C-alpha cells in the first residue's frame, strides 16, 4: 500500500519488488533479477564464512596424570587461549556481517528506487515514501515499461506538464 | 490516481539476529553457523574404528595378560578408548615404566602385526616359559602371552638377538624381576645380583634388580618393572643377561599415522558408526565452521567457541 | 552561513541538527530522535567490543630453571604467538570500526538531508551545500513542520511556482 | 530569503583516531579500550589472599625448618609469591627432588591442614627424633618439625603405615640419608647398605643410600635427599626400611583449585586488597578487553597486546 | 552506470563531456588523489601493523619427548587455522569494501554535478546530463571545477524545456 | 546536444580479486600481501652467522673429538644447522645423556670461549691423559681434547676444583667409564666399584659405573656415559672420584641469547648472505605480513598461512 519505509507482508516471489495502482487494479511484482543478484551475493557470503574453514586433523588430550604437571598447565593454557580467540573473533564477525548484510539489503531497495526515479523524472511526484505519484495515465502496459526500465520520458511529457499546471493553480 | 511504489519483502519469520549496532533485529531469514548437535555416540574415524580394550588396559593387552586373549588382533585403529578402571592390567604386581609415551606412540597405527621375537626352545642351560598363580588362565597358573620368564641360568649369562628386517618400527615389551630377597635371587638366578644389558648399536641400557621385600599383594612380596621400546626399521637389538629378565618373546610391527592419533576418555561404548569429528559426548556431523559441543575433539572438527548461537542474517529486516 | 560539508561549532544539544533563516531570526536545533538513535547504536557497538571479552582464568609462569628448557621454549613460543595474534587483530579491528563509525555518522546526516529534500521537492532550491533555499515564506511554524516531517507540499505549491516564474517571466 | 540547513556537531575535543583510510582524524568523542594502568599492588584473587613465605622457602616451610615455625597455618591461597633469595631453606645439606612439580601442585589450595602421620613413640628397636647442630632451634641441635630421623635399627627392618581416610589427597615429605662412608652407615643403621621401600598398592619405590664423601658443608660430608609425594584419597601407604630413612611424621590434607593456581616472582609486598587480575607490576582493575601492562598475568585478565593506545571513535568528524 | 571507460586514463574517476566543439574525456584529479591516498593508507595499514616477535621453530625431535612434541604440533596447526581463516576473510571483506568505496566516490562526483545543474539539465539516468543549453569549453569546465553558475543559464534552459512540451 | 558525464577509469589489467560477495572480479590494480618467494639459501640472521659443525655433531665438537679439531673457534652464532648423518660423533662408544637440552641451551649463544679448567700435571698418585685406538689422531691412539681420562688411582680418591670467576655460565662436559667387568675395574682404578661426586655447594650428584659386558663395538665391550652441565656465574664445582671419571679439562664460558636461538635441519649448505627471517627452504626477504613458504621459521617472520595468494584490491572494478 506504499512502503519502503516498512516491509510488504505479501510481497512474495522476491526480496525487492514493486506495488502499482491504476485503472485496471493493484498488485505486487518482484524484481527477479535484482533479487537473484542479492541472493547470489548473500549465498556467496554465507559460503565464504563456512567453506573457508578447513581445520587440520587434531586430537585433544586432557586425561593425564600428575608428574608432567608442567606440560598439562601449558596444554590447558593453550586450550583456553584458543577458546578466547575463536569465541571473541566469531562473535564480532557475526555482529559485523549482520550489520553489513542489513545495509546491503537497504542499498538494494534504494538503488531500485533511484532507477525508477531516473526514468520518470518530472513526470511523477516523489511522495517521499518510496512511491511515485504519476502525473499522467499509466495502464498495465505502462507499469511494465517502468518495471523493465524501458519507460520513455517524452512519450508522457506533455500530458504530465499539463497535469502539473493544474496542480499549480489555474486561476 | 496512478502510483507505483518501491518496497521490500516481509514475512512470518520469528528469527532475530544481533548486529554491532542493534540487537534482536527481526529478519526474514537467518543462518546458524554454530553446530550444536551430536549423535551421542563413539564412532569410527573416516571408517577406521577405535581401539577397544574392553576389560584390559593397553599395558595388559600389549604384554599379553591371559585375561586379554579374546580382544583381539586389531590391525589398525584411529584412536584409543581408555577404559574406566579396567580390571585386567598387571597380573604380576609391579611398575610400568613410561606408560604415557606408549599411550601416545600407539594412539593411532596402521599395520599392527604380531611377530615372534626369538625361540625359547633353542636356548640351553636355562628354564623358559615359567608361570605363576598371579597370572592365571582359567584357574591355572600361567603368564603373559608375549613375555617369557627365564630362570635357572645358574649365574651364567644368556643371550637373545632381536632383528627387525622390515621398514616399520617394532614394538618391544619386557620386564625386570625385582626379587624380594637374596635367597630368592640365588634360588632363581644363581647369584646375588645380576645384570641385563640391551644393546642398540653403541647405545646400551643396563638393568639391575632392585632387591627388597615389598608389601604382600597376590601372595607376592616381589615385583616386576615393565618396560617398552621401539626398535627402528632395519635394526638389531642384542640382549645379554645373568638373570631377572622377563624376555620379550612377541613384538608388534607397526606404522604410526603421523600427527593423526587420539586418546579418548568416555563412558560411552563404541558404536557401529563413522564420522570425521569425535567428541567425548558424541560425533559431530557438520560442515559448519564452529561448534560448542566439546573442547576435547579428535579429527577434522569445527573450532570450539563459548557461544550459545551464531545467527548469520541472510534475509531482510522484517518490519512489516 | 550554512553547512554541511563543514561542521557546526555550536550546534550542541545533539549530533545531527538543523539551522534555519527567516523573518523572525536564525537558530540551531538538534534532531533529537536521529541523534538518540545513533547514540544507542554507537553505545551498542562500544559495549559489544568490550563486553564480548570474557577471558578464562589463566596463570602465566616465566620464572623457571633450565632443565625443562624444552617446555619453556614451547611456552615462550605460545606467549609470543598469542601476542602477535591479539596485537595485529586489535589494531585492524580499531582501524576498521573507526572507518565505519565515521561512515555511519555521514550516512545519518545524509538521510536527514534526504528526508527534508523529499518533503520540500520543487518548493525549494538545492544550494548543494546542505541547505535548501525555500521558494516561499517559511515562518517559525513552517520551519517546525519541516523538522517534524509534517511540512505539506501542496500548501506552498502555488507560491513556489510563482516565485520560480519570477526567476524567469513573464506576465 | 528563507533557508533551512542540515548539519552536525563540532566541539573543542582534541581527541584524534586512526582509521583504515585516514590517520589522526579529529573527533568529538573517542573511547580507550586499552588498559594501561595498574594499582601497583600484590592483591588477593577474589578475596583469597596469596601465600607469603617470607624468609622461608616452600620446601623449608613444608619440611618444618626450625626457622619457619612462625609463618604460619595458612588454610588457603590463590597463588604463591616467590622469594627467590629466601635464607631459610634446607638446614641439613642435600638435594630437594622434583621441586618444580611441587611448586605447581601447591600453587593454589583450599583446605590445607596438617596431620600427624604416625607416632614415633609406638616404635621399638629404634632411635627416633634424632637431631643435629645444622638444624638448630634456639642455640640447640634440633631437626625439621615434620620429619623424623630414625636410627639404631641394627640392620633390622622397621615399618610405618600411613593412612589417608579423607576424600582429599595428602601431601607427604620425607628424606633419605646419604651416608659419607661405610663406617657411618654401619654405625647409624647397623649395616653396609639399606633399602627403603614405599608401597602404594602394587606400585613401589625403592630408595638406596648413595654413600660417599661430599664436599664438607656445615661440618657435614653426608647429605639428605628430600622427597615429596601425594597420597590419594582413601589410600594407604606402607613403608619398610632397614636404615637411612628420614620418616614423614607430619603431612598436609589439601584440595587443589583445578586450573586455578599461580606462581608469582615479584619484589612487591602483599597488600590488603582484592582483584580479579594480578600482574607482577600490580593489579588490573579493568573491565576493558585489552591491556598492555604485563604479559605474565594471573586471573581473568584482558588480553596482552603490543600497543600504546586503542582509541575507539564514538563521536563525529571534528572539522568545523 | 553502464560501465567504466576504457581510455579514461590519468585519473581514477572523472568527466567525459561532449559539446559542439567535439568530444573527449577528463580526470577529476582531486577526487582521484583523495581515493589514491586512502586506498594506499589501507594497504599500508594491513602491511605495517603486523609486528612480529622473534620466533624460533623447532619440530625436529625423537621419541623420548612424545608428549611435548604432540602439544607443539597441535599448537602449530591451531596457529595455522587462525591465521589462515582470519586472513582469507580479511582479504574478502576488504576487497568488498574497497569496491564499495569506489562506487561511492563516483556517485558523489555525480551528485555534486547534479546539484549544480538542477533545472538546467535532464538526467539521462546513466551518469550523463543532457544540458538544456549550449555549453562550450568554459561551461563544461566550470562544472568540473565547481563554479557553474545556475543563473547564467536559467532563462535559456526554461525556453528549451518549454520547447519540450506545449503551452497555455 | 551538449552532454556532460561522470565516469571512472578502466585499463588493460587482468588482475582479479575475490570479495565476500563476488569472486573473480576484474580490477585495475591489486596488491599481493602474501610472500611466496625465498632466496634458496641458509643465511646469517642479522649479520650473525649460524654454527656450521660440518662433519661433526654438537656432542663430537663440544667433547673435542680429534676429527673436529678443524672447525673451529666460533665465538657467536644465531642458530645451529644440524647435520643428521654427521660421521664424527662419539669416537669412544657410549651414551650421551640429555643431548636435547644441550641442543636447546646451545641454540643461540654470544660470548663463547674455551677455558682450561684444571691442570692434570698437578695431580699425584694418578695417571692422566690416557688414550685409545678408538679415538685416533693421525694413525695414533688419542682421546677427546676437552676431556681427561684419569686412571691408576689405586682405589684412592682424587680431587678436582673448578671455578667460574666470570659473570657468565660455564659449560662443562664429562664422562663416566662403564667398565666391562670387575677385572677391568680393578686393573684401571684399583677397586671393585667407585663413586664420583660432583659438588655444587650443598647440592651433589653421585656417579657409579654400570659394570657389565656390552656387545662389542670398535673392540670395546665397555662404554662411556657422557654428561654435560652448566656451572653458574661466580660459582665453584668440587669433584671427588675413586675412579671411572673422564674429567672435564676444558669448558666454555658462554652467554645465551634469551629467546633468540634456533635449531635447523636442512640439506642446504651455509652461504654468505644475511636475512631477518630463515626457513629450511631458504631465507625470506619480506616486508609483507604473510608467507606461505614454510611453517618452521627462525627470526622475525611473516605469519605462515595455508594460502596460494592473498590479492588485495586497490584499483577499481574493471568493467568497460
Ligand atoms: C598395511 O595395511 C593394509 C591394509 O589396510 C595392507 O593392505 C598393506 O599391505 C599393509 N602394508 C604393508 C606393510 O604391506
Ligand atoms: C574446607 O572445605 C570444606 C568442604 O567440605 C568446607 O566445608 C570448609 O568450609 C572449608 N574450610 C574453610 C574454613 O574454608
Ligand atoms: C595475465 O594473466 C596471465 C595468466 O596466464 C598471466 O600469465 C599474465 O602475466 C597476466 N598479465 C597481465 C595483464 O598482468
Ligand atoms: C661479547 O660480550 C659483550 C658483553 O659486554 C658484548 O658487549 C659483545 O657484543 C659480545 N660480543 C659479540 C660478538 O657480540
Amino acid at each position: 500500500a506504499g512502503f519502503i519505509e516498512g516491509g510488504w507482508q505479501g510481497m512474495i516471489d522476491g526480496w525487492y519488488g514493486y506495488h502499482h495502482e491504476n485503472q485496471e487494479g493493484s498488485g505486487y511484482a518482484a524484481d527477479k533479477e535484482a533479487t537473484q543478484k542479492a541472493v547470489d551475493a548473500i549465498t556467496n557470503k554465507v559460503n565464504s564464512i563456512i567453506d573457508k574453514m578447513n581445520s587440520q586433523f587434531e586430537s585433544n588430550i586432557k586425561e593425564f596424570n600428575r608428574l608432567e604437571l608442567r606440560i598439562q598447565h601449558l596444554s590447558d593454557r593453550v586450550d583456553d587461549a584458543l577458546l578466547d580467540i575463536w569465541s571473541y573473533n566469531t562473535e564480532l564477525l557475526v555482529l559485523l556481517e549482520n550489520e553489513r548484510t542489513l545495509d546491503f539489503h537497504d542499498a538494494n531497495v534504494k538503488n531500485l528506487f533511484e532507477k525508477v526515479k531516473a526514468q520518470l523524472k518530472d513526470n511523477a511526484i516523489d511522495e517521499g515514501n518510496g512511491c511515485f505519484l504519476l502525473l499522467h495515465k499509466c495502464n498495465n502496459s505502462c507499469m511494465d515499461d517502468i518495471k523493465n526500465g524501458t519507460y520513455k520520458y517524452m512519450d508522457y511529457r506533455e500530458e504530465s506538464h499539463i497535469e502539473k499546471q493544474k496542480i499549480d493553480g489555474v486561476e | 490516481q496512478d502510483r507505483i511504489c518501491i518496497g521490500y519483502q516481509a514475512n512470518q519469520n520469528n528469527q532475530t539476529v544481533n548486529t554491532l549496532l542493534e540487537q534482536n533485529v527481526p529478519v526474514t531469514g537467518a543462518q546458524e553457523i554454530l553446530e550444536t548437535n551430536h549423535n551421542g555416540k563413539l564412532c569410527s574415524l573416516n571408517g577406521v574404528p577405535p581401539l577397544d580394550l574392553q576389560s584390559c588396559t593397553l599395558a595388559g593387552w600389549l604384554l599379553g595378560n591371559p585375561n586379554c586373549d579374546n580382544l583381539l588382533e586389531a590391525e589398525e585403529w584411529s584412536y584409543i578408548k581408555i577404559n574406566e578402571n579396567a580390571p585386567d592390567d598387571l597380573c604380576f604386581p609391579g611398575n610400568f615404566e613410561n606408560l604415557q609415551d606408549l599411550l601416545l606412540e600407539m594412539s593411532g597405527v596402521q599395520n599392527f602385526t604380531k611377530v615372534k621375537l626369538f625361540n625359547p626352545q633353542s636356548m640351553t642351560g636355562v628354564t623358559t616359559n615359567n608361570v605363576d598363580q598371579t597370572c592365571p588362565f582359567e584357574g591355572k597358573p600361567s603368564f603373559y602371552r608375549n613375555l617369557n620368564w627365564i630362570q635357572g641360568n645358574s649365574g651364567l649369562p644368556f643371550n637373545i638377538e632381536i632383528k627387525n628386517p622390515t621398514s616399520n618400527p617394532l614394538l618391544l615389551l619386557w620386564g625386570i624381576h625385582n626379587t624380594k630377597d637374596a635367597a630368592q635371587q640365588r634360588n632363581l638366578y644363581g647369584n646375588d645380583y645380576s645384570y641385563t644389558i640391551f644393546n642398540f648399536g653403541e647405545k646400551s641400557e643396563e638393568f639391575r634388580p632392585d632387591i627388597g621385600q615389598r608389601d604382600e599383594i597376590k601372595a607376592h612380596q616381589d615385583r616386576i618393572d615393565y618396560y617398552w621400546g621401539s626398535l627402528p626399521a632395519q635394526s638389531t637389538l642384542r640382549i645379554e643377561s645373568t638373570g631377572n629378565l622377563i624376555a620379550p618373546e612377541y613384538g608388534f610391527y607397526y606404522k604410526r599415522k603421523e600427527g593423526k592419533g587420539g586418546l579418548m576418555k568416555s563412558k560411552l561404548p563404541i558404536s557401529d558408526c563413522s564420522t570425521k569429528c569425535q567428541t567425548p559426548l558424541g560425533a559431530l556431523n557438520s560442515t559448519l565452521p564452529f561448534q560448542n559441543v566439546h573442547q576435547q575433539t579428535i579429527g577434522n572438527c569445527p573450532k570450539y567457541v563459548k557461544a550459545t548461537s551464531l545467527m548469520l542474517a541472510t534475509g531482510l529486516r522484517n518490519n512489516p
